[PDB]
């Protein structure tokens, strides 16, 4: 079983978006108004559960082939690929990494969707993996749509794709969005500009990777994810 | 000051959380191995019991694309971190609202007493994440149970919560459901009765 | 019948690319290598024709309905809207705007493409209209996807669309290509940089234009372009 | 100095032109009404000729992607620029090389005598601006006839030509092509024998 | 009757006052909390009344005479004249302009105001005109005093007076205040800093306007108005 | 991107507002012609009907300095934009809470079924603007009727508030005032019972 | 974007390029092992070959101090890059042309055919790159066979050359020298003839 024997940078939820940001309408009412009460580490927090003996099928992370129905999916083929570290630099192995997204059309498969444009037949929107043994991950995809959605009168989601990552803890668990170098929607986007200071904006920008695609068949982003350092305990109880 | 790197920042999960994480509900084919609410076969020792819930927004309506992540100890009070469908146990599950009723439900075992890092015992706990639409970042909670007050008064988890009023919140009430021993745990995100929220 | 009644301001080819551009490779062997020879304008050039009693199809500017072999076509909505003025800033009316693109995926419905993205039955990929009295023109259409080529080993063509301008005259005639604003292969692309100027570069550069979108169902790009100079004569043949 | 608004900068047609330019061409379905290489109904005024061409690079091989758009003077030296699919002559019209068809034609009338601005007479000539993959900016020249070498020899448009040897490229060669008159243009972009391109 | 022809750029309520801004104190419980609900454009929306032939008194827009009992009011003769466009530029013509002001020691004549500066027994403060058929209005009238008010200890309005435009429909309908050229009370004053952005208070700010002044008579300022821009409709249930 | 003239800010209306736009409900003398809060004279067409309310603060208590603008269909749907004091009904009007007067009237028509965009018919409505000290920008809502509950069910703009429970605040009271057909509509600017407001 | 570490750039070997890579070439004294032009011993499988050849350059003159490098398959299609020369066959070789002997030469055998990534027959070729003063990066190309006109057709390297024309400068040409089977590849840089180079 598992065992205490690790401690997690605490968060700063100064960085993190704060709960209530009015702009994104529905954090108005989702968000508490009393304060977090913060407790210390304990093998509750400092452990969490490992995916290596989970089964995976061979297209899970593989969007272009994991929902056949007897075609490709249109729209721009991607590899979307990178490194999941904590923020002590280390790598983070085995680890599960799952994400999920609309289609070429900014439609989610999905019985709550209703926006006009089309569902592709061969494209369903979700995919996991894990880490290997040096803290990447790949999958391969198509270029998300921008997203309209009932927010402000005219609000479009950027081009982004839902991410989730579990880490080493309940701690360090996570989930996050990946957005796409240069898109205009970016600075637009009230879930955005949930995230009060720029440069953390900035950290949930992917890069086009030309070093990463498959000439003559698809392009690459490279969106690397940074987990809380982990640390050994010291001098405690004593 | 010494900076590190810093960590990649929250988002929301949105309204479209189970296509990638509760694809049943979604409306979606399943695949061959997901990560779901029934944390214990029948033959996984201890107590087997039901859990379930709703969750309400700052307006007292029903929060029904909600998304839970849960983490318990198994009736020894092991956390079973290697997760495979095939163990008896899993620490942990995942579960969800959905519209309709906006009622999540797990199957699982009560948890046994684990100690604090200075070695108080704790008591028995479930371990809590709540996404969703219109949650920035996830709020983490814990679920005690009703019919452990003892246990329960001398947390030194609980007794962190200033107003014990306020640790009422956390206790889950004790109740049955097709007669068999189920414990409901309702979350208020926001205002009257608001449920106590961890930062760890 | 036409008449020689205006002048159009000398084109200047530093502003525009010129013939040999050897990084984009093809035009290599098919720029001239002797001087241009400069002629004065003469009816033959200050005239062209005019495309006002040209007969158009209901759909003919909207690319989502002008291919409809059963439903929408997969892909990013948009309408592409702009105004045609001459280089005196005077709006050029009732004029031929043509374009042409890829789809969603980059792939292009001739036969000579044969990129493994595939087609979108319900996506041709070709649009024509007139600009208004005003000079003004709109489409409705699908974001192309990047296009791989074989020009380096591993170039892509960023998002683009393929735009002719007829104009008052033969003199002002323009075949041109629209690029999208933050596209981070504008940089990379040969056939982009044939230009030499980077200010010519962002003339090209449509933008995303937020107040011309119709929400929860298409966003807009707006893209203005300027044809030559037209002026009367003046003090000739005295 | 006085500076206007930059033009719109050129780029090229690119290989895929005749999916906009061309739609047969691209083994596309036509519109109702599209621009294409028949300027001249047979009732048209003037004497009816066909003119097609080839198109070499500087390696001597065809280009056979090629886009070409003419405009020209009716039989009478007149400019018909209302373009209509039901007039009896248009002066606009487009042709295309192709790899079904690396030869191009256009079906027309002998464009009568036109005079430049200073009032003199330019001999016969048809306007013609090409487009293709590797063309950056469109290349201008014009055709002129072999059958009126007097009226060339006075041209104040080919005398601009220094060298005679380069005004041999704009004179199109009389021919027949099944049994009909014709004019054969063949365009050489770069190299031996370059075309005379123009700028206006 | 009127008709739905038209489209009204979306409102951006970061440029306005946000709903809740404490420091002007009576907002604090007179602001929504929840979210304002977006919904689409329609006919009820984007109509509104044409007051062409509203019935104008001779003074109505002349208000050193239209409260006229014996005298002049004392004080600095004004012009107050600009015009009104939409955000694309465009002149507003015919459109209803309303003002109203305190006198020239900051003191209004409603029951409510009891401010001890004396009410001047030829000044009313109430004016209105159209915008003529290029969109701009004028008044004549006394600059306002500084107006000291109930919300800090010592809080005093900015010389202000106050505006309401009609615009083309409800959707454009618009309240505010102009403020007057370098006045030092400007950047202290809660309300004016209801807006955060600096330069959506500067578009507040009228401008001495020498060139519009009668010689030996009075002075002008210049204050332009501009209402959401004003589109077609396209490509919409289709 | 695209970025056009910034819209001129909103400001409140402040306390004094009636002195410019509410003349008579200021006490203050009238010119000739005033925009007021009859739409509709005896003679008009439709169901002839006065609309009462009040207007209340976060801390429930009156807002007597209220200012109202409010714009409806005549009888048989459609929007009459020629405002003149000689109609027998004007779409637009104005009304005022005061110190003397808190809670303001309208002397109308029931307003006609008007069709959406979509050409979806929405219920029977009538647009409010709603200005006061110590509100920064105007407040958009719509008085639906609660005699017209079939058409508010299916209001396209109705069915855009998620909860149920918040459209009841936009439904006015049917009623009798000295035997005449009336609706009260009172507003809640904030917090229990908050009534719904617009963005559009 | 993602920008790697920039690769160190190329410069030209220079005239004396052979002191360093060709030392018996150069007239200087070798050491016990030198990487040379023959790369196959007597004993190697597969059908012994002499290959020869002469580089022009653009003014149709030879170029008398190009280095060479060479990489090819054995003669069952299989690359061995354990350079050792004890081995009876290396995949890796290097020659020269000299002041001496302006014609470069390498004895080795006839490789078999190797698929592409795609699985697709390459048909049989050695890899050359090509070194020399003026030349600042070097050239890349192949060499094929012109009895292997069937193979050759079909290979999907050289049906990525454009024109026809140009695939038939990587054809080396099949004679006997000295009774042995030999074949002569020339190579020229620019102009008439220019040999197609590539990149990967
Ligand atoms: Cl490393
Ligand atoms: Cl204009
Ligand atoms: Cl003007
Ligand atoms: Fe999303
Ligand atoms: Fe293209
Ligand atoms: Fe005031």
């Amino acid at each position: 079983p598992a065992q205490d024997n690790s401690r997690f940078v605490i968060r700063d939820r100064n960085w993190h978006p704060k709960a209530l940001t009015p702009d994104y309408k529905t954090s108005i009412a989702r968000s508490p108004r009393q304060a977090l009460v913060s407790i210390p580490q304990s093998i509750s927090e400092t452990t969490g559960p490992n995916f290596s003996h989970l089964g995976f099928g061979a297209h899970d992370h593989d969007l272009l082939l994991n929902f056949n129905n007897g075609g490709l999916p249109i729209g721009e083929r991607i590899i979307v690929a990178g490194r999941v570290v904590d923020q002590y630099g280390k790598p983070v192995p085995n680890t599960l990494v799952e994400m999920w997204q609309a289609n070429a059309g900014g439609r989610y498969r999905h019985k709550n969707d209703r926006y006009l444009a089309p569902l592709d037949p061969n494209f369903g929107g979700v995919g996991r993996c894990l880490t290997d043994s040096d803290g990447y991950y790949s999958f391969r995809t198509i270029k998300p749509g921008p997203h309209p959605w009932r927010n402000g009168p005219n609000d479009w989601r950027p081009a982004h794709i839902h991410f989730g990552i579990s880490g080493p803890s309940i701690a360090t668990k996570l989930i996050t969005q990946l957005y796409f170098e240069g898109d205009p929607l970016i600075p637009m986007c009230p879930i955005v500009k949930s995230i009060a200071n720029p440069e953390a904006v900035q950290q949930l920008i992917a890069k086009l990777d030309m070093n990463n695609a498959n000439p003559m068949d698809c392009l690459a982003y490279r969106f690397d994810i940074v987990l809380r350092g982990q640390r050994k305990t010291h001098f405690e109880n004593c | 000051p010494i900076e590190l790197l810093p960590e990649t920042p929250s988002q929301t999960a949105g309204p479209y959380v189970h296509i990638g994480l509760a694809l049943e509900a979604a409306g979606n084919p399943t695949r061959d191995q997901e990560i779901w609410n029934r944390l214990a076969k029948p033959d996984a020792p201890g107590e087997h019991i039901l859990l379930l819930g709703q969750v309400y927004d700052g307006n007292g309506h029903l929060v029904r694309d909600s998304f839970l992540e849960v983490w318990q100890a198994d009736a020894n009070g092991e956390y079973q971190d290697a997760y495979n469908l095939e163990n008896a146990f899993n620490s942990f599950g995942r579960t969800a609202t959905t519209f309709d009723a906006g009622e999540w439900t797990l199957h699982t075992v009560k948890p046994g007493v684990v100690n604090n890092a200075a070695g108080v015992p704790m008591a028995p706990h479930i371990n809590i994440s709540l996404f969703a639409r219109g949650i920035n970042i996830h709020l983490h909670t814990r679920l005690y149970f009703d019919d452990e007050a003892q246990a329960n008064a001398k947390c030194p988890v609980l007794n962190l919560i200033e107003q014990p009023q306020r640790r009422e919140t956390l206790i889950a009430k004790r109740c049955e459901v097709d007669g068999k021993t189920a414990y409901r745990f309702d979350i208020r995100i926001q205002g009257e009765g608001e449920t106590v929220f961890f930062d760890f």
